[PDB]
């Protein structure tokens, strides 16, 4: 399962993940693939901010889905 | 970020559907000068076609493309702040911080799924004839809404509520609000069926 | 023994102008889930826009073009049935067990088609205020429908008939209820006319 | 020598300036059996909406595209005769024979403009608690009419006269009609104010 | 763009909002003798269907759009300053001269909010039957607005107070003049209730 | 005189009267035509029940209008 | 200065008139090129009967207006 | 004079038959060319329940007009 | 103090006055233009007769303003 | 009998019951598969409170009927 | 407990109050945080002033019931 | 800060304004820039009159805001 992260940047960010996979982990990639600190890092799905406790599956998040990465 | 801008062109394109259940297009339509006048007709009529929601859609659509004035996105968000309906001023907000917190917009999407879901419930039992008074009390209407409120009230009070419940769930903390409402109200009976106490 | 939901696809595709006429689309929208706000929004218009019958011409059409979550058909029947319309569930539910005789069927077409002869007749000489309290009675009028009637009628007493005799031809065995209606109400003349013996 | 539809639908192609005033067109919905139901649900819903001249352009326009059943036109002028829009008649009638004189169009739009002017006079000056039955008893107000206006009037006498204006501006020779309304009663005042004399 | 009319377009889309919460659009009709018969028609409907203000936005919109007879501008504003509407009068005028100072606009501003949060205890413990006369010699009230109040106090006092609360925050100095009826009147409990004191 | 006569099917009848006919006539030439028996006919025109006894003329049925047909009990 | 007297049969009719001519010159213009004779045809322009004395620049007859033509 | 005959499944019945034969005959028609039994047939034009007593011309079935079967 | 009449018609005429003029004075400025007796003319401003006795001033009139003018006899 | 339960997140999950089951089976046996506590299910089937005291076919569930699942608040 | 309050500017700040609060806390605690005189405002909950010495105990403010404060 | 006023014409003017400026001291700055003496300038916030003694911050006018300015001519 690999979803479309897409910056401010406009760069988009493909992750090779997995519906088990938390939020963390999700945002944990980003830290090796671009050096975002998490503590900014807060993803938006469909207008739809993810706590960070639950998994992609919790959201719907299927294959080829768009992700939202906003900064600040 | 480095440009108002593209903050807020980027800004509606990650919140987009978070917003469309937010803006009230009619309203605010008003405070958005830049916009050229026959471009707003072309969506005041989306809005008597198509719903509001399809409408905010071209309304923000119409933004995402084409070049307006300098300063137009705070105009933007000064229109949506001072049209009652500052929820989507948060997300819409090329600052950062106003944003709700993610229990926040999830714990009102559960609020928002209640009402779809016991809608037929509310609008059986709710009479917005007494209810509306209270409504604008806790400031969870605005002067705008009640005025549609009152006038789709015209046909029916079924109508009335469905006017009604599409309104108030645009607003910032309504759910207790609108408990508040119900339970000084006579409608003790929904705030049972609501909250299954 | 084939798919629950292609048989229901078939159903709003055969009986499609049979059902117009018996679903009232402004109440069914409470119930129905799995349709996305922006569009029980759009067809909300549709009825306010262009009348109630191309409303549902406009519902069944975005019901059978764009897949909605399995288990929808039911929810539909069950919101057809409960919203006062019981007449047009009988057309839908897979389970053909319940749809009216054909003998039934062409006995109310042409009582409804007989009503619309008849209708200035009608509007000139029923009285709403003294037969919306005794078609509740009869159960030919649902709660919805009186609040709809009672205001439509507050520009004139016409235009409180006009919509009863459009709520009315969508229920169950109207012909005679109605007239049971007219007979125990003060409007006897109008049966003599009506039933023309 | 013409079929009847063909002319008829020229002179609803002359005359539809004229019968977009004269025609009331919520009353004659009631007779017009050709139409669909679907059709009537649409142009008593521009009634609604749209006002009522707006709805007499779409009902028009409805009538000449799109074929109607043969011996449509002799109901459609039937209807206009007998829910008192007379005037209208005259003008639809294609054996064109009680078509007014040019001076009688031309003074009674003058008159009509007159009245359109001297309206926040009249509507300051006049009741119409104490000018409708008179307006019956001149057959210049249908049971439609009155039912219309004093419901109409229910929220304030104002509002009523503008409703009243409305009606009696597509009689037939209204003007003098009015006159002898307001001399026959005791408003007398208006007619020195309305007709200069 | 030294045109009054450009300028008076202009002067609109700076104050587009306030203008539509102080005219009422129902009595300025009647003045806009160079409004087509049939748009006057329309805008008289959008006030029973979607409320008055997308009813003045229509005003409006059709205003600007669409040439008018040189001088119509002066015409438009002497409407609104004689149908009880004065407020919108002062910010309607091109040349500017009468319009109120900042200081009046933002007090009055939250002076509105005010009495929004204030309704349930106006609509309770004050009657419009011991106001309404009073009321009318204080100059905040004119003829056209106290019938409306009577006639929407048939149906409970209520319904009444929320009628002329709705009608006098569009008077000029409305506040200070809405308090000098209160302590004229019995209520002189209330005006200690809006100011505090 | 030329009418029209539209069942609730949505057939027409091309029919000959002239304006002096009773409706009785009316009904007769409803007999001849199709095969409705004289008592099975109830005839609406502009939302009127026509009364039998009287004649065309009374309720002004004008050349080339439509009456509907309506079958009874 | 051109009009345009539609009919019932549909052929336009093109007359070059004058605002200064009164009505009835174009109806002599009907005796011209359509051989109707004046007294029984009823020339009409939106929505209003043209009288027999007064001329077109008073009914607001300008540039490239349209003509009705009913008979009998 | 012909018809079609739509099913559930989507494979369209075509009927060469004349206006004059009962619901039956076109509800035997198809024990001739489907073989569903003619009880089980419950036969739908313009959502409207065919009566076999009648027969087609009655219910204004023109040429070529599309026709609607439902079973069980 | 440009002012401007209307006619029915939909013609316009084009007047210089000033604010303490009498009505009477401007229809017979009409009169003098167009030739309509003052006896026949009838203005009409913001809804109401103007009456003969009384000037703009009293009826709050302004540079092009636009009046309405209508006839009787 | 085959009954879907749409929970508030959307991640419906199928079941299978008696079409006359009590309540507090089909609500039991969410969390047999689901795992919210048996108290906290608060289940909405046409704008209509489940109470656990009935049975399924009271309420007229069908088979393939969909019943939403809301968390106690 | 918190609470919200509206200044007639329409403005929403979360406070943090217990009941245990009286007014004379939560009027110096709004002016801490906004800047709103403690003596020149007014307190507007259930449509009603708020008496100074009396703790929100009294006037029953449950938890995330939202307050308006006006300038008298 | 840095706002913007539209005039009349269409023209936006751009001022290097702080939140601890007055509505009189904006006004002077429209005048520095454009020339309209400040008893002339009405200036206008989203439909809100801006009263002369107070500050932008007293109105929310954050950065980039917009103002429209309407001039009491002849």
């Amino acid at each position: 399962m690999q979803i479309f992260v897409k910056t401010l940047t406009g760069k988009t960010i493909t992750l090779e993940v997995e519906p088990s996979d938390t939020i963390e982990n999700v945002k944990a990639k980003i830290q090796d693939k671009e050096g975002i600190p998490p503590d900014q890092q807060r993803l938006i799905f469909a207008g739809k901010q993810l706590e960070d406790g639950r998994t992609l599956s919790d959201y719907n998040i299927q294959k080829e889905s768009t992700l939202h990465l906003v900064l600040r | 970020g480095y440009s108002t801008d593209e903050n807020f062109r980027y800004l509606i394109s990650c919140f987009r559907a978070r917003v469309k259940m937010y803006i009230q297009v009619e309203p605010v339509l008003d405070y958005l000068t830049f916009l050229p006048a026959e471009v707003k007709e072309q969506i005041q009529r989306t809005v008597a076609t198509s719903g509001n929601m399809q409408a905010v859609e071209l309304l923000l659509s119409t933004l995402e493309k084409g070049v307006w004035h300098l300063g137009w996105t705070r105009e933007f968000v000064e229109a949506l702040r001072r049209t009652g309906s500052p929820l989507a001023a948060r997300y819409m907000n090329p600052e950062l911080t106003d944003l709700p917190s993610p229990s926040f917009e999830n714990a009102h999407d559960e609020y928002l799924q209640l009402l779809n879901l016991l809608q037929p419930t509310l609008v059986d039992k709710l009479l917005v004839r007494d209810v509306l008074d209270k409504c604008m009390e806790e400031e969870l209407l605005t002067i705008e809404d009640r005025n549609r409120i009152a006038a789709a009230e015209n046909n029916g009070n079924e109508s009335g509520v469905r006017e009604l419940l599409k309104r108030i769930v645009q607003k910032e903390n309504w759910f207790s609000a609108f408990l508040n409402v119900l339970r000084q109200t006579g409608n003790n009976e929904l705030v049972q069926e609501l909250t299954g106490s």
